[PDB]
């Protein structure tokens, strides 16, 4: 990154106080702690079925959260609807690499690599990405019924399942299929709406917004970095020494090392911020999964404000999106 | 050569400090480990070898319990520039026939090895090693002359030297010393012991595992999958894309009747010829022949490098006509960016012309020659409008306007403009590679950035860059090649993973295989409100799982004066 | 340490906390390319213009490595911070009392958890029974 | 504070070059100083009279009066450098200084006063890695804890006297990035940290 192919001034990188050892520790060290996290969240979403796959009877859950059917293309697709909806629904950053990074994540095509390369710097997936899965189906599949039929199988259909659900809510002693139909309509209504979510209105579109709008600007300072001449005469390292003396041909090349120097470190500096915020995030991640997904909770408003009746989840760009369901009067 | 003794090349390898155990890369011009870089024939009399490059090194024979008794070897030999003048420096090393010997080192301008020399740098004898065997050398890359007979190593830097031609003798015993010719630099890993004497090296460039070697500074490389080693491409520079046509005359030194300022012309976009400058008569301008045999036009310069290598800036340029008194032309006072020289216009009066070429700025560039052509469809690492980028060009029909050579789309450079025609820039995607290794007899490669279906290697688009190791398997993580790909395979336990959920079995050969998680269960139980079944446990497994927390740090106090 | 993901988390510590010592050791080591590490030589050896641009040059060179150092300490301060928020939720729910939250003292039904000592933080062993 | 730009013992310098030009018109003669100890009155007449405007105002011999990129100041030690020497006459007593290009010293004392004859040297300190110095160094005090600068390197610490060796190319030894061993006028020091600091 900061000495292309001149070996002159490789020759001069030790005298900087362990620079390039200290970079390559760091960022080596950061992926570890990101490959960490990730596996222990794929530990936690990985979950049993029922060997007896229950019906749902009017919830339409199986059209919005589970993986597409293969259609008659073979063109295969892992993602469900509302997946699909949040990769198509976030703006574009314009030409460059980062927004070719993107289109190739949304556009989701099979046996079709997404790395790239340039000037010393690969971009490797982590040890599961998110980005090419649906969350209801694979090989690390999460459980679609585990929250609400609970870990000790045999409740045949989705209507048995809320009916004891708004009978341990307090809401109706014994439900009735007026009842039970009464709440599959609003949750209908309301999954359909996720599909009309715009940006300027969505606090949730907007909060992935900011992360892809993070990311571009980051990426265009790595690329500003070997770009620009820093107020040397040219970015050849060989030019300078050529048509300089000794003396300004040793201050010029100072000013492009340093130049170079400065905004490859302060890429690892906002990695390994963004690495440590993280840390805990996937703690409070993993408390939603185990306590409002896979079981029901007893915390006020920890899923939502109001009696909690369901909570499904969905990948996202750069991360997963919670969806509950709530009773309030 | 025959026989080449390589564990005597520890005792001229050595770092910047002393480091006890470590291990670490140095870099510079060391001797081939290749044996056909070697020189030692025998015949009926001393043979003399000749080379080319940047440095020699040297091996005496094993000279205890070989019947040699006291006559060891010679080996005169001379370092010396492409045109020796009575100007040149010049280098002659010699050792006489016999034990106890004395090895003389002369660096010295010779008008004729000669006796008598105008003056010499290096006039030196001093003894030398024959009780074993024995190995030394001198270099001379980028002009820093080292002269190293160990223990001692001499070094001396002397600008516009420019050694390039060697010449070597060595009589014949019995062996013979032996002698390799240094043509590039070279990166070398080596282990050190308690004392911080080398022990043990290799050589970056030997082999492909040699590379990971240097890459991971480690002897002996445990199985696992190492990322982002690079391939390295040849360079193009331009430091202009268009033709230029040819500049003015030099203005004439010759003041008319009485005192006149002098006069000026400015050269600028344009292409030079410098030794057009002169009369043209070798015996006016010999002082400005560089030892490489080429015209030079400046003998001074105030911030810049007086060496013209073939592209300048543009300049203001100033002439005027001088006497000499005693041979011997005075460098005037010379503001900053400017360069002075001169040459003979009449010589048995003394008389020369003078030139100061001010170098203001212009954005417009003075050179020898006229770029050409680029070579399309291979990965070059190019420097075209001060900036540097590495890439392939092809020919395109693209059109953006005259007066840039250059078109960007967004941050991403996509066409230049060569000479009028106009290319499209391709990433080379073949750029970086992770190694999928098990020993140095069984890997795989994986090209993370290259999409290698078959439609694409086979193009004429692809045809000057076509590896053998590019014909593998396109894979979601990129091309595999000779590794088996197993997508439907499964692993709970990976040790080596890939990313984006697959892992690398490194176990008998390298095969891809998926990564799988364990299925857990939850507490919650549903309420039974009606008869049905259920599915009650029979029995529980006891499970011990833990958990690390960082909670504390040492804390610091700092005198940031100190 | 190859099979302990536990094991492996303590080692992460350990081999940044030597990465970051080796920062601060090859700041006062390396000469940023002034003739030397001692200001006098600097002074003594060099006229006016060129002593004071070889001086910037180790001023800044060593400004740079220690305000690094001040940096990763206060970033590894502030996930600290809510990491602390953590471990005293993990004493008091699952050391010291029994916790009704499925997951959060282990997966299934939770029998006992203790908790030890380890280089720079503490190990929580938490015991359950899985069908 | 302890600084040593040299830890061996260096033996004399050559002769500076007689600036007598024999019969016509020659270049000027070069010789090469480095590794060695310099006495730098030495190359003058001698006489007083003939070199008072190198006389520093402490009283001490100084061999430059104008530098290019150096301090014309000799403080007991610089790096190796090329010397020439020639010979001028000086109108009205004034000796003109000449173009000086980069890392370049002059200085100049009188030859024949009466007729306005001088000797000049031109010092072109290059790049060599070795050192020109007027005294040799001296062994270390043992046993306190000085700010020491060996080797361009600036540690604070504590020698003691060790039967320990390494190897002769070097004169110090690391452990990992700590500082072990050094090597003073062939005597091996072990390097201790002072904890009283
Ligand atoms: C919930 O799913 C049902 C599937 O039975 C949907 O009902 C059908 O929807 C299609 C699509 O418009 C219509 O063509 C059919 O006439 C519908 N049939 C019946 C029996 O309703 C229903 O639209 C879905 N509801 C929502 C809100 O998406
Ligand atoms: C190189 O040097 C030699 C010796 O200094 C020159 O040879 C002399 O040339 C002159 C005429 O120019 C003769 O009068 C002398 O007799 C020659 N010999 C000696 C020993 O002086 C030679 O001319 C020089 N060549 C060049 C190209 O400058
Ligand atoms: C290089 O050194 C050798 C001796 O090592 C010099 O040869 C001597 O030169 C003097 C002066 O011309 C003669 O009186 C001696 O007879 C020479 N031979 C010896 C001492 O064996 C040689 O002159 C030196 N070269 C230069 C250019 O000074
Ligand atoms: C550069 O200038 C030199 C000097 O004039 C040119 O060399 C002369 O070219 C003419 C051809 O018209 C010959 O008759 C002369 O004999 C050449 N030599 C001299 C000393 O005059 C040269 O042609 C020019 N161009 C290049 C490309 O070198
Ligand atoms: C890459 O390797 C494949 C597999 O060996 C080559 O495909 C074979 O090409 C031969 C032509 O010599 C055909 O006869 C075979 O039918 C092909 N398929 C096989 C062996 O399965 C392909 O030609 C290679 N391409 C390049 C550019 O090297
Ligand atoms: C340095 O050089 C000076 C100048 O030659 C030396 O001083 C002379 O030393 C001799 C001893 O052999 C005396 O006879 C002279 O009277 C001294 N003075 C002069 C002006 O010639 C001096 O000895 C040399 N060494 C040191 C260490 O100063
Ligand atoms: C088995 C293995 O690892 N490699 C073999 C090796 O014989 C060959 O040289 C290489 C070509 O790159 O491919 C195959
Ligand atoms: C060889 O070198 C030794 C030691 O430097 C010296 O004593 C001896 O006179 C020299 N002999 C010859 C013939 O050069
Ligand atoms: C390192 O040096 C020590 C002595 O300092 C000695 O045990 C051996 O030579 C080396 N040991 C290892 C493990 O490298
Ligand atoms: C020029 O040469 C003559 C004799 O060749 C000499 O006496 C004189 O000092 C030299 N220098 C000048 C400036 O005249
Ligand atoms: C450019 O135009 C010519 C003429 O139509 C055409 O043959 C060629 O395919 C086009 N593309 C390139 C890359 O040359
Ligand atoms: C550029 O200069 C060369 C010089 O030989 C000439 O042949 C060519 O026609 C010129 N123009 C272009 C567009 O290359
Ligand atoms: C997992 O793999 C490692 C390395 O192959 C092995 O040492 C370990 O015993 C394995 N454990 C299990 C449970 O498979
Ligand atoms: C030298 O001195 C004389 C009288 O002492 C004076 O006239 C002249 O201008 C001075 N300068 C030169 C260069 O002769
Ligand atoms: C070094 O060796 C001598 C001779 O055996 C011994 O007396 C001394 O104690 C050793 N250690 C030191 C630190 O001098
Ligand atoms: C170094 O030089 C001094 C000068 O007096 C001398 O006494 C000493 O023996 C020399 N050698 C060593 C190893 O100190």
């Amino acid at each position: 990154y900061i000495c292309d192919v001149s070996k002159a001034c490789k020759n001069l990188l030790f005298r900087y106080g362990g620079f390039c050892q200290k970079i390559e520790a760091d960022i080596r060290g950061a992926g570890v702690l990101l490959d960490s996290d990730v596996s222990g969240l794929y530990s936690t979403i990985a979950a049993k079925t029922s060997s007896i796959t229950p019906t749902t009877d009017r919830f339409n859950v199986s059209q919005f959260f589970l993986p597409k059917v293969q259609s008659n293309s073979e063109r295969f697709e892992s993602r469900s609807v509302i997946e699909d909806l949040l990769f198509s629904k976030i703006e574009t950053t314009g030409p460059g690499f980062y927004g070719d990074y993107y289109n190739c994540k949304k556009n989701a095509i099979q046996d079709l690599t997404c790395a790239q390369y340039h000037n010393g710097i690969l971009v490797i997936p982590p040890v599961m990405d998110a980005e090419t899965l649906g969350m209801y189906g694979g090989i690390a599949a999460a459980s679609l019924t585990l929250g609400i039929f609970g870990g000790q199988a045999g409740i045949t259909t989705w209507s048995l399942a809320m009916a004891g659900r708004l009978n341990a809510l307090g809401v109706v002693q014994n439900a009735l299929v007026d009842d039970v139909n009464k709440l599959a309509n609003g949750f209908n209504q309301l999954t359909a709406s996720v599909g009309k979510l715009a940006l300027t209105t969505s606090s949730a579109l907007q909060a992935i917004q900011a992360v892809v709008n993070q990311n571009a600007a980051q990426v265009e300072s790595l690329v500003s970095g070997i770009t620009e001449n820093f107020g040397a005469i040219s970015t050849n390292f060989k030019v300078i020494s050529q048509r300089l003396d000794k003396l300004e041909a040793d201050v010029q090349m100072d000013r492009l090392i340093n130049g170079r120097m400065n905004v490859l470190q302060l890429f690892v500096t906002n990695y390994k911020l963004k690495i440590a915020e993280l840390r805990n995030t996937h703690r409070y991640v993993q408390s939603l999964i185990n306590e409002c997904v896979y079981a029901q909770s007893l915390r006020n408003g920890f899923c939502g404000q109001g009696l909690h009746v369901l909570s499904l989840m969905q990948n996202a760009p750069s991360g997963i999106m919670f969806f509950h369901y709530s009773l309030i009067p | 050569c025959d026989y080449v003794d390589f564990r005597l090349f520890n005792g001229i390898f050595s770092t910047s400090r002393g480091l006890s155990n470590t291990t670490t890369v140095i870099t510079g011009a060391y001797p081939s480990t290749n044996k056909a870089k070697w020189f030692c024939p025998t015949n009926v009399g001393r043979p003399v070898g000749t080379g080319v490059g940047i440095g020699v090194y040297a091996q005496t024979a094993q000279a205890s319990y070989e019947t040699g008794g006291s006559g060891a070897g010679g080996y005169t030999f001379s370092v010396s520039p492409k045109h020796v003048t009575n100007l040149t420096w010049s280098l002659w090393v010699h050792r006489p026939w016999g034990a106890n010997a004395n090895v003389t080192v002369r660096l010295c301008r010779w008008w004729q090895g000669p006796s008598s020399a105008f003056e010499c740098l290096v006039n030196g004898s001093f003894p030398s090693s024959q009780h074993k065997g024995y190995m030394f050398g001198v270099t001379w890359y980028n002009d820093f002359v080292r002269i190293i007979f160990p223990p001692t190593v001499f070094e001396l830097q002397l600008d516009g030297l420019q050694w390039e031609y060697v010449q070597f003798t060595g009589p014949v015993n019995a062996r013979m010393t032996k002698f390799n010719v240094v043509t590039e630099i070279s990166s070398v890993l080596v282990l050190t012991d308690q004392s911080g004497a080398v022990t043990r090296y290799s050589y970056c460039a030997d082999g492909f595992v040699n590379g990971l070697q240097c890459k991971l500074r480690l002897f002996d490389i445990p199985p696992g999958v190492y990322s982002n080693s690079e391939v390295e491409y040849p360079v193009a520079l331009y430091t202009v894309v268009h033709n230029m046509s040819v500049c003015p005359q030099r203005p004439e030194s010759y003041c008319g009747s009485n005192y006149c300022p002098f006069k000026r012309v400015v050269f600028s976009n344009c292409v030079v010829n410098y030794t057009s400058w002169t009369s043209g008569l070798l015996r006016d301008y010999q002082h400005l022949v560089l030892p490489n045999g080429k015209f030079n036009p400046f003998t001074e310069c105030n911030g810049l490098n007086r060496i013209v290598d073939d592209c300048v800036t543009g300049f203001v340029l100033r002439v005027g006509r001088g006497t000499a008194v005693n041979r011997t032309v005075i460098t005037p006072y010379l503001k900053p960016n400017e360069c002075f020289g001169w040459s003979w216009n009449d010589y048995q009066d003394s008389i020369y012309d003078w030139w100061i070429a001010d170098f203001v700025s212009t954005g417009a560039f003075v050179c020898e020659k006229n770029p050409d052509a680029p070579r399309t469809g291979v990965c070059i690492t190019y420097t075209i409008e001060k900036v540097t980028f590495q890439g392939v060009l092809y020919e395109s029909n693209f059109t953006f306007a005259q007066y840039y050579n250059v078109l960007y789309f967004g941050s991403q450079l996509k066409y230049v403009r060569i000479l009028g025609k106009v290319y499209e820039v391709a990433p080379c995607f073949e750029a970086s590679y992770d190694v999928l290794f098990r020993s140095s007899s069984s890997f795989g490669l994986l090209y993370r950035s290259f999409d290698c279906n078959q439609l694409r290697i086979s193009a004429s688009r692809f045809a000057e860059r076509l590896l053998p190791s590019h014909n593998g398997t396109a894979t979601a993580l990129g091309c595999l090649f000779n590794a088996t790909y197993a997508p439907n395979d499964t692993m709970v336990n990976c040790t080596n993973p890939l990313g984006d959920g697959f892992c690398a079995d490194l176990l008998s050969n390298v095969v891809v295989r998926r990564m799988t998680f364990e299925k857990h269960d939850t507490t919650y139980v549903a309420p039974v409100t009606n008869e049905r079944f259920t599915e009650l446990p029979l029995d529980h497994q006891l499970v011990l799982t833990e958990q690390f927390l960082q909670t504390t740090m040492p804390k610091f106090s700092i005198s940031c004066e100190t």
